[PDB]
């Protein structure tokens, strides 16, 4: 990996370039909680549950959704599993969304600066805890840059989602107040299939997912909306 | 074929016998700064341009200090003269704790020397582009001089990159800094060849041209910040 | 170039080619049974001068109860069951049970992902269908990919003409099926494949688990496959 | 000065679009209607439905109002991908690559139809100095073979002439279709 | 073109692979920095377009120590692994000798680590403290090129800045003098307004020796005085 | 509109495919007929079998057929490969080379064929000029020795033409045979 | 001496930069109100509205004065950017062949508006030559054919000129604006 004539970097901007064409995934930070989401597809009548592709956990109040390469996330996931219960095992605290999102990023860009190693083509955004009770939704890129946010999208086409979120995103909202938020941004999967959304509500420091049931009676109020 | 194949590389050599990427660090520390040094019977004096790059700027350094008979003057990149500097500091600091003499001048620039060599046979590390100038005293004072490639000069008298030319020739008709035993006429004579071979109506040297002087009793002082405009930097 | 560097269409090329090296090979066929898994193969023929009735290159053991059907560089497929051997046995010296397929297709799949990474090496031009029992979620059948973007199925037709008889199973496969229905809807997905009406039995091997609460795991034999051959002429589960 | 001048930049980008999506599929049936692709051979290019010949005028006429519809199509098409290109940069411009591509087929099909309009003049100038002969040399039958030649000479090139629009056409939409994003977004 | 290699040289006596880099560090947001007899004050913008960030997990004036303040320019995933490096050798340096770094001791190694022969950082610094004999600030390059500078600007409108600088810098220049004319610059080469939010001045008094950053509180009370 | 654009994308396909399994084959075997590989050397390219040359007339309107014939199969093969060339990439794009040299052989014999209606009018052009010199200068007897060759020239020239016809036929087809799988799916 | 030389050098960028800000947009809006893009295709290039042919006459003629303005324009610009090319140096000189590009398109269009001149001796040549033809052989209907296609083909010609002059303006301006901190600042 070299530089560039005129100062960019060709093995950095292919790789950002590489997570463009992904699974769109969308997270969005609240009072206490922090509801996460990603659309992904599947194939009728086969592959049963996705082998959980997206909405990987590392710790018991950190979660991560990654868009990109599927395949590259078992080594970045793997990486940063160790480092989160290595930290708990040095510090005798369950290691904070600071440290993982700095860690991720420190992964990114130890690639990208050695030579004859391909970097990360996968763009990430990690939602945990602090130390304090708060909770910071990250966001890193496959550059190594990393920053928090209050809502963020990644992905397929996120410049479009991300665009509408930066609009009717209200300060404080309620949980299905915060899911609903995150469930109008399904402007990247054509016809708003049920089986091609999956959110979680990531609260009070204890991950859980979000049945099939509860998502049709919000998914299908969005059709009744436009009008 | 030719013009375009013997040039990206430090390993290959021309048809005609020249490795062609060394010869570009020789000229490399030809658009440093200018610098001189003058060697007289007991007392040697370098005298070193700074270059300011802005006016809120602050010149950089170009004289250094090794040991309190050793100090050397770089012209070149400052990236690979400060390498080496660290390398003549450690090399010669460990002479004074495995023994206690002093380093003798022509055994440390050997090894300083052979720093150069080690960085050109490797096809990784590339050569360092500078040009080293020691000035040093032990029993006879003597300034010796490298280049990219391994090399060695008790010279008498030297300049370097800026305006060389038009100091070289002032220096080849100024052979009597030998018996110019009196210091104050050797570091005028010293500003001289800077003074006639300046850019063309620049400042003389308004407190931007470092000095230096060492000797019999004399360690590596640097020449302080007013000793040199009350007399020597007021004759021209 | 090397497989270190990208494109900027976002692809790779090394782990690009491998996935189009892998379509020039024989087709394997993957199905879960309400007994067990079975799996089906095809003996690419060079010559009639083969053995043809001790081996076959096309279906392999991990274990006593993960095995995988193999497809692409004969090869190099050698040295994954050569590492998923070891595997399956490292898990056995290190936690004194058998191993889930979930957690060693992560632990192979991992082997792919750290050649298209780094060390400027050649991909593994290769991609299987792995399946086996477990006491966690009972029968599985994954697929690996040279890129290493492994994913659950419940049948699987990689290899040559997979697009084709992908499709078979889109209709003709049922979600209850017994170990002999099982066989002989694999059986036809086997033969049409390869644009025939009939296999040669000279031809495509088959495999399966079927926990009888001890993983038998028996493979067939040439002998053995007459019975189904037969049972696919009477009835025929067509191409459609 | 400065809103007229944004309004042609906007007004460019609405022509664009409609003859995209509505004036470049319809001239495909149309020159597809009159050249039908699932003609049988040798249908098509014959001689059996053929002083100057008025016949072929007529048919140089409908020639002459196709070749003038297609270039303006075109050149307008072709300015807007112009006015797509982001800034020249080194490197990552592998967008600029795709759009000097459509802007390269864009002026071939252009010089194509371009040349129909110098070939018409070149017709009547040479059939005219071969008939000065037959009318001064009338036994040598070659010459008269020549005008017969030349005419179904000319027959034969109005048809290809027809059969390559009617292919570009298709040709022209299939093509920017596929690298449409890249032809809306600059880099 | 001599591209291929890293360390190739050039016939008329030049890098290559970091003359590459030297126009990388002209993108990144502006910043200046001005040394007076008092102190160091150092200033920078806040690239925080998107709303929807959380405007504090993006800094560009992080610190070294407690006496050492900088700035950061070009690769934003670079510069912090400098500065961590910066935050470690610094943080060695007292658990060896009980006084803090000098500044001249501290820039010359933060510039070796820039002579990887990897690739070259491509990150400019404006690394300023009052660590003794009074306050200096520096500016290091990728290229090792350490000028002690009076006062500086780098970023991508760091060619303005430098001619304002020359017509306004005083020697006897207080800290409250040269804190308006920290924002006076900034004024200018600037495609917004200069909020409480955009800027994010710090400084090192010579007297507690520690440098503070000036919230956005204080801010308000000097981007009101109208230069 | 929408129905109506499909619909063509339909019929380009059908007639494309057809022309392979039918149209090219059988003139393999009809222009074979008329110029046989097997016959003895010198017994194809002569001049045994030989106002204007009303002999030599008729063979030249049968050669017009021919190429007005091989035109339109071509040109609609030609146009169904442009319609699969896939979106244009960097690199993985060994397929389209293919379709690059196919659109160039198709061209190539395209090209060859559509020359000969400016060519034939050549010959008449040419052949009547001399002609006219025969008329003012009727006892130099190369004149007359020029007509026999032109018209020698012409028949071995339509010869060389049917042969070439005949040998693009089916080194176009050979090579579409071979490279089947890659030709539509690249 | 001395003095005279530096004042032209200011006297280059003035007109340098009041031709990009003012004299050229202007004429943008004024050769695009004589040819609006949003016309429907065949309403511009056409032949509707057509001794020698005084009225075709008037229109070569307005075509030599915007061929006049165009040259005269560019030519000080092109040696304006000539002016800013720096020394040249191995390496880090990408820009240059930008300013190199900028230079090839701009002479580019200079040659392309310099031979209407040689393409209009030719036509008034062409046509006068034909006639002589006409008068010698007064029934090969042809030639007098040849005249009337003739005229037809020349006014589009003219209708041609005025599109690509539209055209050019637009991607000389389109390409300065993204890169003139490279063209004036080149680094």
């Amino acid at each position: 990996t070299v530089f560039s004539p005129d100062g960019h970097l060709l093995q950095v901007e292919h790789a950002l370039e590489a997570v463009k064409k992904g699974g769109c995934a969308v997270a969005i930070k609240s009072s206490n909680f922090a509801v996460l989401a990603v659309e992904k597809k599947n194939i009728p009548k086969l592959q049963n549950p996705k082998t959980t592709e997206k909405l990987i956990k590392l710790d018991e109040h950190n979660c991560l959704a990654f868009a990109g390469l599927n395949a590259d996330a078992r080594v970045l996931v793997n990486k940063t599993r160790l480092e989160c219960q290595r930290y708990y095992l040095n510090m005798d605290e369950p290691a904070p969304v600071d440290y993982i999102a700095k860690y991720v990023a420190k992964v990114q860009q130890k690639f990208t600066h050695r030579g004859g190693v391909r970097p990360f083509g996968i763009a990430t955004l990690i939602a945990g805890f602090k130390n304090n009770k708060e909770i910071c939704i990250y966001q890193t890129e496959p550059s190594g840059i990393y920053a928090a946010w209050k809502a963020q999208a990644i992905g397929k086409n996120a410049k479009i989602v991300q665009e509408f979120l930066e609009k009717n995103y209200q300060e404080n909202m309620e949980q299905k107040d915060c899911i609903f938020l995150a469930l109008k941004a399904i402007f990247e999967v054509v016809e708003l299939s049920s089986k091609n959304v999956e959110v979680a509500l990531l609260t009070e420091k204890d991950l859980t997912f979000i049945e099939e049931q509860e998502i049709n009676s919000m998914v299908e109020l969005i059709d009744q909306e436009r009008t | 074929m030719y013009r375009n194949l013997y040039d990206t590389d430090n390993i290959i050599y021309s048809p005609e016998g020249r490795l062609y990427q060394v010869e570009y660090a020789s000229e490399a520390i030809k658009q440093g700064t200018c610098a001189v040094a003058i060697k007289s019977k007991d007392y040697v004096v370098v005298s070193g341009l700074k270059k300011c790059i802005s006016k809120l700027s602050f010149p950089q350094e170009k004289i250094f200090k090794i040991d309190d008979y050793i100090g050397i003057s770089m012209s070149g990149i400052t990236s690979d003269a400060k390498v080496l500097t660290k390398f003549m500091q450690n090399e010669c600091l460990s002479h004074k704790f495995l023994y206690n003499e002093n380093i003798n001048i022509e055994s440390l620039v050997r090894s300083v020397a052979d720093k150069y060599q080690k960085n050109t046979q490797k096809s990784s590390k590339r050569a360092f582009g500078v040009g080293l100038m020691i000035a040093a005293y032990h029993n006879e004072p003597c300034i010796f001089e490298t280049r990219p490639n391994g090399s060695y000069f008790e010279y008498d008298a030297l300049s370097f990159g800026a305006r060389s030319h038009a100091s070289k020739t002032y220096l080849e008709k100024n052979l009597h800094l030998f018996e110019e035993c009196s210091l104050e006429e050797l570091i005028l004579h010293c500003l001289k060849a800077l003074k006639c071979s300046l850019s063309s109506e620049s400042e003389l040297t308004i407190s931007n041209t470092a000095l230096a002087v060492v000797g019999k009793n004399h360690p590596w002082q640097e020449i302080s910040s007013l000793q040199l405009e009350e007399y020597l930097s007021k004759v021209k | 170039s090397r497989t270190t560097t990208f494109s900027p269409e976002g692809r790779l090329y090394q782990v690009e080619y491998a996935l189009e090296a892998i379509n020039n090979a024989s087709i394997t066929i993957g199905l879960i049974t309400k007994d067990g898994v079975i799996l089906g193969a095809d003996k690419v023929f060079i010559s009639k001068l083969i053995d043809k009735a001790n081996n076959y290159e096309k279906i392999y053991k991990i274990d006593k109860h993960i095995f995988c059907g193999v497809a692409g560089l004969n090869a190099d497929a050698n040295i994954l069951i050569n590492q998923s051997r070891l595997y399956a046995q490292r898990y056995l010296y290190n936690y004194n049970e058998v191993q889930p397929v979930s957690q060693l297709v992560v632990q192979i799949c991992d082997i792919k992902q750290s050649y298209t990474q780094y060390g400027g090496l050649r991909p593994y031009g290769v991609s299987f269908l792995i399946g086996g029992y477990d006491t966690k979620d009972g029968y599985q059948l994954y697929h690996t990919d040279p890129s290493g973007n492994y994913s659950g199925w419940f049948a699987t037709a990689i290899g040559t003409n997979n697009l084709t008889a992908s499709s078979v199973l889109k209709q003709e496969w049922k979600n209850d099926m017994t170990l002999e229905e099982g066989l002989l809807l694999a059986l036809k997905t086997l033969a049409k494949s390869t644009d025939t009406e009939i296999p040669k039995s000279e031809k495509i091997e088959l495999a399966y688990l079927t926990n009888k609460d001890g993983e038998v795991y028996q493979k067939y034999l040439t002998e053995k496959e007459i019975e189904e051959l037969i049972k696919l002429y009477t009835q025929k589960y067509i191409k459609e | 000065i400065k809103e007229e001048y944004n309004k042609f930049k906007y007004d460019i980008t609405k022509q664009a679009i409609e003859s995209l999506r509505e004036r470049i599929p319809k001239r495909i049936i149309f020159f597809n209607n009159l050249v039908n692709v699932n003609s049988e051979p040798g249908s098509i290019l014959n001689v059996n439905d053929l002083p100057s010949h008025k016949q072929i005028y007529l048919e140089l006429e409908k020639i002459k109002t196709y070749a003038s519809e297609l270039i303006e199509i075109i050149g307008n098409i072709k300015l807007w991908i112009q006015l797509n290109v982001p800034r020249i940069e080194d490197g990552n411009n592998f967008g600029v690559g795709i759009q000097e591509e459509a802007i390269q087929e864009l002026a071939r099909v252009e010089e194509s139809a371009f040349n129909l309009y110098d070939a018409i003049v070149k017709y009547y100038m040479e059939r005219a100095k071969i008939s000065t002969k037959v009318l001064k040399y009338p036994n040598v039958s070659d010459y008269q073979e020549a005008v017969r030649e030349l005419d179904e000479k000319e027959w034969i090139h109005i048809k290809i002439t027809i059969v390559d629009m009617r292919n570009n056409y298709i040709m022209l939409y299939d093509l920017l279709y596929k690298n449409w994003e890249k032809v809306v977004k600059p880099k | 073109e001599y591209d291929r290699g890293v360390n190739t040289f050039s016939p008329e006596g030049r890098l290559f692979q970091v003359e590459y880099a030297l126009g990388a560090i002209k993108l990144g947001s502006t910043a200046v920095g001005i040394c007076v007899n008092d102190g160091v004050i150092l200033a920078s913008e806040r690239r925080i377009s998107s709303t929807l960030i959380e405007k504090d997990s993006v800094e560009k004036l992080l610190s070294i120590d407690d006496h050492i303040g900088c700035a950061m320019s070009g690769l934003m995933a670079d510069a912090r692994t400098l500065i961590d490096y910066a935050r470690v050798e610094c943080n060695h340096y007292k658990f060896i000798y009980n006084e803090n770094i000098n500044i001249k001791s501290c820039v010359e190694l933060i510039s070796e680590l820039a002579l990887d022969f990897s690739r070259p950082f491509g990150v400019a610094l404006l690394i300023g403290g009052v660590d003794k004999n009074g306050p200096c600030l520096w500016y290091t390059e990728p290229s090792g090129t350490n000028t002690r500078f009076s006062a500086a600007s780098i970023g991508s409108a760091q060619e303005g800045a430098e001619l304002l600088l020359q017509e306004n810098y005083k020697k006897d220049m207080t800290f409250e003098q040269a804190e308006i004319l920290a924002l006076t610059v900034l004024r200018q080469v600037m495609e917004d307004k200069l909020s409480t939010s955009n800027v994010e001045i710090c400084a090192i008094k010579k007297s507690d020796q520690t440098f503070y950053k000036y919230n956005t509180d204080d801010i308000s009370r000097i981007i009101d005085v109208l230069p």
